[PDB]
């Protein structure tokens, strides 16, 4: 991970006890120009010229960060899953494509053929463990 | 013009002077350094305190804790609690008071035997605490609570009881 | 965590994986020769339960449902 | 006789919810049960 | 039914034998958690805690039955003979620990190794434990018997 911090004096709504023991998250991003965006978790910021990099405590801080980028149009955003070991994965997009646009390489996955309507009764699967849904 | 006008964007000004700063050097974590939490005066008495000062046993620790707050309960039982009007009436201050210090160190032999996560560092004390990451020391601290919590009482109780003799 | 399920009622709207915050969903091809698309569910872990995407889906009973089940860090939205 | 409830009354006030309840704690916050 | 009584462990080689009063539920637990096999304790807080419980069972017998107990000073006779009696039991440890004792054993209640009492260094602190809270424990038993009356007499 590299890139700049905006610039911001700090916070009191930010990182935690979690971000040391359990799965910090990060957002990186590039800028054309420096402008003031508002954090995810209070206040404003300074994004810089280019690779900017902001440590974030939950997934959903981060994507609700992408949303206002965006109104920027500043669609290359990444996040990643910082565990304490310093283990740094690719979480949010797996490949290179977003996840509205399709792609060949994912698979359909949870997909019940069935109708919604068709699907059995609870009394048919009890003492089972089996869900109806399933 | 006034020349306060003219100065308020200079640096030189000792409004533009900050006192508070991003915790560390990293702004994104949570706390922030304050004059109450980060400054010399706040960190030296909070970690030469009993639970922080270094060089210690875990057993010198909880005895000069429990030492002040045995000497501490005394007072509201005996003078707001019941039978503060009578011969008998600093006594009850130090049965009592001592009552306390047993539930007190009850729940921290109890709070010691389940497995306390840790002890957190901050901006008024940035290194980790003491050995109180442990079942063994946490247990060490209570035994210590209770002696020195049942001598504070006692103490508070013979000044109290004898201090018009004192006088 | 929680079970995201999707039915064969959808149409491609891709409505579901825009109001997620969590990315939980994913559009993918279908192997239907004339389905251009649909949606998918592949990290279930980091669903907030928050029904946006419920609200989203227009069919007349929607194609996707969000059943609640175990919680855990991610699922309750603990920060700390 | 009236000795007993002077004996029954706090230790079910307190020596039952102390034991109960300290007991409960470390059951619960057990790591395997 | 069927049998209670087993061999220690699978081996029947073994001498003990697993029986109610050896293995049972309730009295495992009591044995491994009583301090001299707690876990989770360090050598200094185990002979305090069994000191403590001493002191205040050896002032009874010194006090209701020894001599001068119908006089005035029968209470004090209590702790001073306590505390002669747990100086002595102190002292017992020192030698007992500074004479290279050998091993601490492990039966059926107590299946994994005791405690660190394998060496000298946990028996001395044992005993350093056992005199403060010896003490201690005998002059709570003397405050409370004198003082009884007045308790009551709130
Ligand atoms: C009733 C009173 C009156 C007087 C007084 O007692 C109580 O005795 C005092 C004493 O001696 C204290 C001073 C001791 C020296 C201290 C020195 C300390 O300086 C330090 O500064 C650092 C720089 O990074 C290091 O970190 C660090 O580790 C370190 O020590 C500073 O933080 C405050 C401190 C100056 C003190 C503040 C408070 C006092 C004046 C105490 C105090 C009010
Ligand atoms: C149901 C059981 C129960 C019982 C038996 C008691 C009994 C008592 N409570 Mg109590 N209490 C209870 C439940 C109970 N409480 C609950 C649930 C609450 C929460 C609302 C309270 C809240 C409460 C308050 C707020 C107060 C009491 C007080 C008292 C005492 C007042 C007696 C008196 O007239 O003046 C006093 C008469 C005396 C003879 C002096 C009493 C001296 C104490 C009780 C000696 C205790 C020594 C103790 C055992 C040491 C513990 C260590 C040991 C565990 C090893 C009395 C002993 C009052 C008090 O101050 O007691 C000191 C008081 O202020 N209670
Ligand atoms: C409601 C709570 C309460 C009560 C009733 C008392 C009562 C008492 N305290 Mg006390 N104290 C308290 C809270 C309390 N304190 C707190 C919160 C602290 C820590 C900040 C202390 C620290 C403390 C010390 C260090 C000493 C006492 C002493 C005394 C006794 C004075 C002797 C006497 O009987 O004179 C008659 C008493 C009165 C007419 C009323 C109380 C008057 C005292 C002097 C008040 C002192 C506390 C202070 C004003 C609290 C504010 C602290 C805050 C700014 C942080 C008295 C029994 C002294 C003692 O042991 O006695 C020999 C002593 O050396 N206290
Ligand atoms: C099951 C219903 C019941 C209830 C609600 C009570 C209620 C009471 N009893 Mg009591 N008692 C009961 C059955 C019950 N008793 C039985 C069956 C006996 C004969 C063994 C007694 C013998 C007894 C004595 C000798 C004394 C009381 C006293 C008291 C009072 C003080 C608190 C207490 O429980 O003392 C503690 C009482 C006990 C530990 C005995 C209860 C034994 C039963 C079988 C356990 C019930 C289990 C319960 C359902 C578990 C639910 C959780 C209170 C009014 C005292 C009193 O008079 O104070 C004013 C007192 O001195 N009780
Ligand atoms: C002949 C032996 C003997 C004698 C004279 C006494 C005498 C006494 N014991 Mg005692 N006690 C004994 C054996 C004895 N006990 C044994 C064998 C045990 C353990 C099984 C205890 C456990 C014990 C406790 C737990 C307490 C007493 C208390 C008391 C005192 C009552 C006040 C009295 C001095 C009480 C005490 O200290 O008085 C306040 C008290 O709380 N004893
Ligand atoms: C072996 C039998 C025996 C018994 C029972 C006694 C009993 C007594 N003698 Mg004595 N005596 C004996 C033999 C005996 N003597 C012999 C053989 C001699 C000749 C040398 C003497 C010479 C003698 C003298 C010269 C004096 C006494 C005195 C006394 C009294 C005070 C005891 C005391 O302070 O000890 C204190 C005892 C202890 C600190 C230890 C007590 C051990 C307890 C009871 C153990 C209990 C175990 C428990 C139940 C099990 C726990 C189970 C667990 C799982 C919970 C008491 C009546 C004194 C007196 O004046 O008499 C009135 C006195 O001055 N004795
Ligand atoms: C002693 C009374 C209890 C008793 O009989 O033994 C207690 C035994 C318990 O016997 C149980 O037997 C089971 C058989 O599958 C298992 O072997 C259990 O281990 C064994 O505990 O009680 C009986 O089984 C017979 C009880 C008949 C009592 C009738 C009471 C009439 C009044
Ligand atoms: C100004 C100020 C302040 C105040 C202070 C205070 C008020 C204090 C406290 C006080 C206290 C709280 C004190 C106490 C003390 C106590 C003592 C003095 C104790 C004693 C003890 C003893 C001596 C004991 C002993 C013993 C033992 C241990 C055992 C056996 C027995 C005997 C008894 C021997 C503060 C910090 C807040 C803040 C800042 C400023
Ligand atoms: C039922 C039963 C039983 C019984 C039991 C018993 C009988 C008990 C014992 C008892 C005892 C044996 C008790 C004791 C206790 C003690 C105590 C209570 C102590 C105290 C202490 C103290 C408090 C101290 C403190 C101090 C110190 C340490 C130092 C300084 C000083 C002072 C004082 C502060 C048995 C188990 C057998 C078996 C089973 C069942
Ligand atoms: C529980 C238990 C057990 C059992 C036990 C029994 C059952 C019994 C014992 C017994 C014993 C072990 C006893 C002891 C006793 C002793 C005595 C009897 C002594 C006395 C002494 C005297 C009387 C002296 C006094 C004095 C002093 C100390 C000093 C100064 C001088 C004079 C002379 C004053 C066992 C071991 C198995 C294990 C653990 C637990
Ligand atoms: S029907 Fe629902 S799940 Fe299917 S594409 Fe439209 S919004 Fe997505
Ligand atoms: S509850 Fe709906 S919107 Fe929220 S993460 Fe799950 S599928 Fe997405």
């Amino acid at each position: 991970l590299s890139g700049k911090t905006p610039l911001f004096a700090g916070s009191t709504g930010g990182l935690l006890t979690k971000a040391v023991e359990e799965e910090k998250y990060a957002i990186t991003w590039t800028s054309p120009k420096a402008q003031v965006f508002e954090l995810p978790t209070g206040g404003a910021a300074t994004m810089h010229e280019g690779e900017n990099l902001l440590y974030i405590a939950r997934k959903e801080y981060g994507i609700a960060l992408g949303g206002q980028l965006r109104k920027f149009k500043i669609t290359n955003y990444k996040i990643y899953r910082i565990l304490p070991s310093g283990e740094t994965t690719f979480i949010h997009p797996a490949d290179g494509v977003f996840p509205e646009k399709v792609n060949a390489g994912r698979e359909k996955v949870r997909f019940n053929a069935r109708s919604i309507g068709e699907n059995p009764n609870p009394s048919q699967v009890k003492f089972s463990g089996k869900a109806t849904y399933d | 013009a006034q020349a306060v006008d003219a100065s308020k964007n200079l640096p030189s000004d000792p409004r533009n002077r900050e006192v508070v700063f991003p915790a560390g050097r990293d702004p994104q974590w949570g706390n922030l350094e304050t004059p109450v939490n980060a400054s010399p005066l706040v960190k030296w008495f909070i970690n030469n305190l009993p639970a922080y000062r270094p060089g210690l046993t875990p057993f010198r620790r909880g005895l000069e804790v429990g030492m002040a707050h045995g000497y501490f309960l005394f007072g509201p039982f005996a003078k707001l609690g019941p039978l503060r009007d009578a011969a008998n009436a600093n006594l009850a201050g130090l049965l009592g008071a001592i009552g306390l210090v047993v539930l007190f160190t009850l729940a921290l032999s109890l709070y010691a035997n389940s497995n306390p996560p840790t002890a957190l560092a901050s901006v008024t004390v940035p290194n980790p605490p003491d050995a109180f990451q442990s079942k063994e020391g946490w247990n060490n601290f209570a035994s210590a609570f209770l002696i020195g919590g049942i001598g504070g009482a006692v103490v508070a109780y013979f000044l109290t009881s004898n201090l018009a003799l004192i006088q | 965590s929680h079970t995201v399920k999707i039915y064969d009622t959808c149409i491609g709207c891709t409505q579901c994986v825009r109001a997620c915050p969590t990315d939980v969903l994913e559009m993918v091809p279908w192997d239907g020769c004339k389905a251009a698309q649909v949606a998918s569910s592949p990290r279930t872990e980091d669903c907030v339960g928050c029904k946006r995407c419920e609200t989203a889906c227009p069919t007349d009973f929607l194609s996707i449902r969000v059943y609640l089940g175990a919680e855990t860090t991610r699922s309750m939205g603990l920060a700390y | 006789a009236s000795f007993l409830s002077s004996i029954f009354v706090p230790v079910i006030g307190w020596v039952v919810p102390i034991a109960t309840f300290s007991f409960l704690f470390l059951y619960i916050e057990r790591e395997d049960v």
